[PDB]
């Protein structure tokens, strides 16, 4: 794969099966995800009713940024009391499904998309508040610099979403900026990750992708994040900044932009792994070139004729 | 010096011996077998194998006057082969009593005994008893400290030279009573009982080769340091008149042969016979017998079409790998008389790790 899926593939396939199934069997399935996230899928009272529950170490921060309001808006009547050891939960009853295969499919998709929906609330808070600041700056363009300066501190979201990544973001009247305070702790991934983070920033300087968010990189923090608690300028973090401008979160594009920015460091981590398989095929191709330099030391002798199983042959 | 390639053996050939009439030769392949080759017009044909050894055969020798072959191996044995009236060969195991491999074997000039060098720190001097119908072995053991790499017998039947991996060349009495008559007085000694030591000459590297002068009055030996040393003794308990080392510019000599009292041919990892000449005043490397030391459109067959595509596929390019300029393509392991009276060798043969058997005329 060149790109990661945004949704949990197991939850999508399992719900696409059970929403079609003539005879649902029971399930009891803990399922891992990226960034230390985990799901429990089960039928805890009837084979008819599936409980899907999410566990996520940053969920208490995400609730401060309007997450429960967005999850109630997305999942509606299916929202359920949290399961013990899990932060959020949804109950789907297999006799209560939508009347069409296409509504069933987009519900199986919506429930598989749950990790990126819980994590989308700080981005929707930034996009909707940028629209307020945009309207105020359109009212008085000479007051806008002070609105942007106060929103840079009063409307900043930080999410410590895993112990080696902090995502920091804020609205200003024409943009959302998001900074990945980013690190690789495994030493070969830190070495290959320096090449990946360098070529990522240099790619944005080429003519072909000027349509993309502005990207910046350093390894001290961007000025407006230097005093956010848990950011630290000597602690081997690099800081990838994306400036999303109004064109990157236009109404036709908000949800794809959110899905795609959250998976940034996951695509980089995955491709640092997949680059090793590429280097290994690059290596064994020129092991096969060096074979031909040793084969010229073999003196030329005809081998006896052999059948496909290696048994000796007696003709010609 | 003219050279003729007599035969190309399919496998390496650390030793060969011709019979007295040069009409057949025996050779050790690198396996447990020994190959007997007869003339086939101007060519040679594989007449028979011997295969009585269990492990790799290291050395083989053919007695001129009595027409017997002796063979040695890493199986720690020797076999003597003797011709039957019907033309087949009778094998006979010799109990060498060696703790490790037999490494090198030579028949004595009177052919009444042979000696086997070993990795066991000893040499088995083997002789026959008509009272028992046994070959029996005596161990030379006093000064020897490592693998014996080569042997040579003095022209008198008693004295044995040995080249050793302890960087020394030994002259030892292999006198055996009721086989030898008493030896004449010599520059090496006169009170000459079994395992008396006539010399312990030093080398810069492992002594691959040893050889007495045709008169017996001097010993040449060759070291892994790419030198030939020629030793001229004075008397028992006395240092030599001269101990002349000539240091070569090439890879080491593995084998060594006096052409006359004033000249030696030698060959080895240099892939080429060299000539050294001199006397007790001094010795010099004087010639290379192989001219290859100087580094010196039509219809096309199926085997050239096919091999040029196999070379493109398996190797870098169509182009065949060139020969070395020497006749031998690998180290030349042994160097043996072929023609002329003793004291005036007119031609000699060599065999090598490339399997070529080659005749050289001086």
């Amino acid at each position: 794969m060149l790109s990661l899926d945004y949704n949990n593939i197991f939850i999508y396939e399992l719900l696409t099966e059970r929403f079609s199934s003539e005879n649902p069997s029971s399930i009891d399935q803990v399922v891992t995800d990226f960034d230390g996230v985990t799901f429990h899928i089960s039928t805890p009272e009837e084979k008819t009713k599936i409980l899907i529950s999410l566990s996520m170490k940053c969920y208490p921060e995400l609730v401060n940024y309007g997450t429960l309001d967005l999850l109630k808006q997305i999942y509606g009547a299916y929202v359920h009391e949290p399961e013990m050891g899990y932060n959020f939960s949804i109950l789907i009853d297999l006799q209560q499904l939508p009347a069409t295969d296409e509504e069933k499919e987009q519900l199986a998709m919506s429930i598989s998309m749950l990790k990126r929906n819980v994590l989308a609330a700080p981005f929707h808070r930034a996009f909707t508040k940028q629209a307020e600041l945009a309207d105020l700056a359109r009212k008085d363009p000479e007051n806008a610099p002070m609105l942007d300066k106060q929103a840079t501190s009063q409307e900043l979201m930080a999410i410590h979403y895993r112990d080696e990544e902090t995502i920091v973001l804020w609205p200003e009247h024409d943009r959302v900026t998001v900074v990945f305070s980013t690190k690789f702790r495994e030493e070969t991934d830190r070495i290959f990750g320096k090449v990946f983070l360098q070529e990522f920033v240099d790619a944005r300087r080429r003519p072909a992708i000027q349509t993309a968010p502005q990207v910046l990189f350093s390894y001290d923090p961007p000025l407006e994040i230097r005093d956010i608690q848990g950011i630290q300028k000597g602690d081997d973090f690099g800081f990838v900044t994306f400036v999303l401008f109004e064109r990157h979160f236009t109404p036709q594009n908000r949800e794809d932009c959110i899905s795609h920015i959250q998976v940034f460091r996951n695509t980089l981590h995955f491709h640092i792994k997949a680059s090793k398989a590429y280097m290994h095929q690059r290596m064994r191709k020129r092991v096969a070139d060096f074979q031909k330099v040793l084969n010229r030391a073999k003196p030329d002798v005809e081998l006896e004729r052999k059948t496909a199983t290696g048994r000796s042959f007696v003709r010609a | 010096a003219t050279s003729q390639v007599l035969h190309i053996l399919p496998k390496p050939s650390y030793e060969h011996a011709f019979n007295s009439q040069r009409t057949e030769f025996v050779t050790t392949t690198a396996t447990n077998q020994v190959e007997l080759y007869e003339q086939d017009g101007n060519g040679w044909k594989h007449a028979r194998t011997f295969s009585d050894h269990d492990k790799i055969v290291t050395c083989v020798d053919w007695a001129p006057k009595s027409n017997r072959i002796v063979t040695c191996s890493q199986d720690r044995n020797a076999y003597v082969y003797e011709k039957r009236p019907d033309g087949t060969w009778k094998q006979t195991l010799v109990l060498l009593r060696l703790n490790r491999a037999a490494t090198f074997v030579r028949w004595s000039p009177n052919e009444d005994k042979f000696a086997v060098g070993s990795g066991a720190r000893v040499i088995s001097v083997c002789y026959f008893e008509q009272e028992n119908d046994w070959w029996v072995s005596k161990h030379l053991k006093r000064p020897l400290r490592s693998t014996i790499l080569s042997l040579d017998w003095h022209p008198n039947n008693v004295l044995l030279a040995a080249g050793c991996a302890d960087r020394k060349a030994y002259v030892l009495s292999a006198y055996v009573r009721d086989v030898d008559a008493k030896p004449e007085a010599s520059v090496w000694g006169s009170r000459l009982p079994f395992n008396t030591v006539c010399a312990e000459y030093p080398s810069g590297g492992w002594v691959h080769a040893v050889g007495f002068s045709p008169s017996g009055n001097a010993l040449a030996y060759a070291g892994h340091d790419s030198s030939v040393t020629i030793a001229y003794p004075s008397a028992p308990e006395q240092p030599p008149r001269a101990l002349i080392t000539v240091k070569l510019s090439q890879l080491p000599l593995r084998s060594l042969l006096w052409a006359n009292e004033s000249a030696i041919v030698a060959a080895g990892y240099n892939y080429s016979p060299i000539l050294l000449q001199g006397n007790e005043s001094g010795w010099a490397h004087t010639r290379d017998l192989d001219a290859g030391t100087s580094k010196t459109e039509g219809p096309v067959s199926f085997t050239a079409l096919r091999s040029t595509f196999r070379n493109m596929d398996l190797k870098g390019s169509s182009q065949s790998i060139s020969s070395l300029p020497t006749v031998h393509q690998n180290m030349i392991a042994t160097l043996r008389p072929y023609a002329g009276t003793p004291g005036n060798i007119t031609a000699f043969t060599s065999s090598g790790t490339d399997g070529r058997v080659v005749l050289w005329t001086l």
